[PDB]
């Protein structure tokens, strides 16, 4: 129900890779001391290397491993670094001041440093990832950042278009978020020694707990009042961006379309274009959406014995969907 | 005279600031740029218009305000959003030999190599007196780094901006003349020297 | 002795990969469609794929291999797009306008346009090189990757420090530079199949390559008259950069030690610095030093049989060391 | 008086756009300087000065001039030329329990949590009537982030801004002193209300 409650089980994991990650980032040069102490807020209680941590741990515990590997933890760090790296990079990109509330890198320490920081931590993993000598590992997050690439491309290339599609938008969900979780909870399974049937249970509790993820954010862009974000309610939006709440209200809305259409041509039209999405009753379908999502996430942890391993993964499903009532 | 003088002159003081409406614009504004056009196409000095194409319409006419947008997901496409600033839009009409020109010039920032534009040439009759019967010839986007840019989007482009069909003229001044085409569309064109081209 | 007649040998190669690296980068987006046609200026004609695909060339003749690989191809376009989105990168980093007279992506488009173009270009090297499937070969451009890191990291470290010696000077500029060139034409020969004596003898041929070529682009910045470059004559001294004709005059000029220290303090005082190291001799020794990398690599292509491949690669290394006449 | 007075005021003139010559400065400048302050020094309103300690030295003193320079190799470590922006020095003197603090105040242009400073504690006595012998106890960068980015290069700059050794008061005014420590460097600094540190 809670964060913390949650990242207990890994917290001391999850300290280690902080610590690491700091140690690393920020490699006695003052500004990237300074950015990794900024950029890995002390303790490490992130949602997706505690994932890496917890299939690593249940899966471990079902094979036999009586510790997590190398590899284990290593691939921890990949996966927080290529979050991380891609966070900074496209806050660069797509220039933006604020992320959740916090300031970016960009914004406090300046373009040149939030591109060195994202680009060392990207060669930081690129290294680690080739060392861990798996090649299925290797092309799994190689397809993570190739996605990446992929989602950027297909982002703006749907900027607006009105005609998009559920899978459409399911598949520039997996490329911004889910595949990057997939990858990680496959990669843990793969680690840990489990059946090829037990990591494709992992990659799917990760791709559908990812999906969930991102389809109750952006739910969470129209829910959440404009102070409550740093940003206004709406503003994927505004932007061109149609998530499946929008997309939801599409399907029988003709006036939204027109709408925009216009680009939000009209004054106070993305206003009405928000009433008109709250009226369509795409954000309960977008609810749904979220709700089929992670629950096919926790008919894929099946697989797992009982621990408070697979436990604290259910309640990383129950969590995200509880975050939109 | 003065009151469709400076009717006109109204008409320059609404437009500033709406890109010629080429992105779109404010229905009330709209409404209101509609009206100050029907205000002066009611008030056409130049009756009867297509018998004196030669001294009224021959020339270079710089489009002010038209009815086509480009929003949306065209242009998103065309990268006219972001990218590809879509400059200024000409029509010559030159009545010799009987041709109807559309230049369409292009920009992006501090690329000089992108800086080109979409030319169609046209060629026009008279079927009515007051309206051109209007047929597409040739197209080109030039140079060949901006046609790299919008080739596999090419007809799209052009279809924006293809004067095919018929032009019914309308308030055709010696200095600014509008028109209303086959699709509903207003162009509001006014007098360039042809060397702006 | 002139740089066509290098690159005929392998045109076709080099026109194939031009193609395909502008097809792939600048992905149906028109901003990185023009961005790519920029980068890729037409013909391909590059050294460092053309180092791939004559090293490709020779030692796959030398192997009994009729034809290149698809994995020499993949090669030779993942060193390309590795190389250019490093540069990109660079220019992003320590604000640059131009780069040998060109003007930079940075510029042209701006730098949300060039982050993103490297990004996606080294997202892509990324994948084609997991796809490889060759882990000795992933690891090789692993570490090219890493060591961009490592030697942005040197680089700040040793700004201005004129007890820098000249084997730390060394792997600043292997680190800059010669190490992609070791790793593609190691790879180069793995993938043709020859032995790993023939694979170390290729890492040599294109580590020491690839250091002549540095120690005599760190000359040229002394020789060239300021509107040969872009740049003033000594741009690489006035910034802290000290290189090894600076190296080489302050082993024995004190006064240069101390317009260093200053970092330039006194009026008129990189020209002083010039001037004392034009006196030094720092220039002779510099130059003798390429020489000396330069015929290390020379010696390091015998193991080939005869051929125009090794042929031309003896003179990539001839024409390296005659551009300082 | 205003002899000594506008040359103090000169003194000011000259010295904007060194930056209180913490990151090196032109040879002529500096020479015009130390003609500046030796003219001053030589103008001592206040002789036999270190029985008058309360009422001219006690107080809080901005430096405004010091040989101090934090240039190449060093300046690079302390991430001084790109990166941390060396802000106010302060040496408050006081009289009473005998001390001299130090400090070295530090920004980063953008981090509200990096604007720090380093402390240093020192304890002073009368050797000479023009001399003080200066002792360091105590040293401290706060807050943790500034000592993070520091602490491995806190020797270093300790060393660069240690007042130990001694001091020989040489130019004391009400809102001005001049100081020549033992390594031969110039302190010129002014008054400032405790406030500012
Ligand atoms: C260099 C290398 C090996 C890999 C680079 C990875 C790559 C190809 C691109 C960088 C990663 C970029 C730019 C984006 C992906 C990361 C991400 C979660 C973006 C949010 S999408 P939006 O911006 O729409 O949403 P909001 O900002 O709100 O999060
Ligand atoms: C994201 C990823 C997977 C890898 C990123 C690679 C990485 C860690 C950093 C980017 C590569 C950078 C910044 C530099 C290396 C490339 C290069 C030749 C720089 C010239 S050094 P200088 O600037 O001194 O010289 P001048 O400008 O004159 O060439
Ligand atoms: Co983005
Ligand atoms: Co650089």
């Amino acid at each position: 129900m809670s964060v913390s409650s949650l990242l207990e089980v890994v917290a001391d994991d999850l300290l280690k890779l902080n610590n690491n990650l700091k140690s690393l980032v920020g490699a006695e040069n003052p500004v990237l001391v300074s950015a990794a102490e900024q950029i890995f807020g002390a303790g490490g209680k992130r949602l997706r290397p505690a994932l890496v941590f917890l299939v690593s741990r249940a899966t471990a515990e079902l094979a036999g491993l009586l510790e997590l590997t190398t590899e284990h933890q290593r691939l921890a760090e990949i996966i927080e670094m290529i979050h991380t790296a891609s966070l900074i990079h496209d806050d660069v990109i797509d220039d933006s001041g604020m992320r959740r509330g916090k300031e970016t890198i960009h914004q406090l320490y300046g373009t040149r440093v939030a591109v060195l920081a994202g680009d060392f931590m990207f060669a930081q993993s690129s290294w680690f990832l080739a060392n861990l000598e798996n090649i299925e590992v290797i092309k799994l997050i190689s397809q993570v950042i190739k996605d990446f690439a992929s989602g950027e491309i297909k982002q703006a290339s749907t900027l607006f278009d009105c005609d998009i599609t559920l899978d459409d938008y399911l598949l520039k969900s997996y490329y911004k978020t889910a595949s990057l979780i997939a990858a990680s909870t496959r990669s843990a399974a793969i680690f840990s020694g489990v059946s090829t049937a037990i990591c494709e249970q992992m990659y799917e509790y990760g791709r559908n707990l990812g999906l969930s993820f991102q389809v109750v954010d952006d739910i969470l862009d129209f829910t959440q009042s404009a102070e409550q974000l740093g940003k206004p309610a709406g503003s994927d939006l505004a932007k061109g961006n149609l998530t499946a709440p929008v997309i939801f209200a599409l399907q029988d809305e003709p006036q939204l379309r027109e709408i925009i259409d216009s680009e939000f041509s009209e004054t106070n039209s993305l206003a009405t274009a928000i009433e008109l999405v709250h009226r369509s009753g795409g954000i309960k379908r977008a609810h749904e959406l979220a709700r089929e999502k992670g629950e096919i996430a926790i008919q894929s942890l099946q697989c797992l014995p009982r621990s408070e391993f697979r436990s604290t993964l259910e309640n990383m499903v129950k969590y995200n969907l509880e975050r939109i009532d | 005279e003065a009151a469709l003088g400076d009717a006109k002159d109204a008409l320059y003081a609404a437009l500033e600031g709406m890109n010629r409406g080429i992105f779109g614009m404010t229905s009330e504004k709209r409404s209101e740029i509609h009206a100050l056009v029907e205000l002066l196409e009611s008030k056409n000095p130049t009756p009867e218009p297509t018998d004196k194409l030669q001294d009224k319409v021959d020339g270079c006419w710089r489009l002010v305000y038209s009815t086509i947008s480009i929003l949306g997901k065209k242009r998103t496409k065309l990268g006219l959003r972001d990218f590809i600033s879509l400059g200024d839009f000409f029509q010559m009409i030159d009545v010799k030999e009987e041709k109807a020109v559309n230049v369409i010039k292009f920009s992006a920032r501090a690329l000089k190599i992108l800086s080109g534009q979409l030319t169609i040439e046209a060629s026009y009759k008279i079927t009515t007196k007051t309206k051109v019967d209007i047929t597409l010839d040739s197209s080109t986007i030039t140079p060949d780094q901006l046609m790299n840019i919008f080739q596999k989007n090419y007809d799209m482009l052009l279809a924006i901006f293809n004067p095919e069909g018929w032009l019914e003229i309308t308030y055709v001044d010696e200095s600014l003349r509008i028109g209303r085409d086959d699709k509903a569309n207003i162009f509001v064109l006014e007098r360039a020297d042809p060397s702006e081209v």
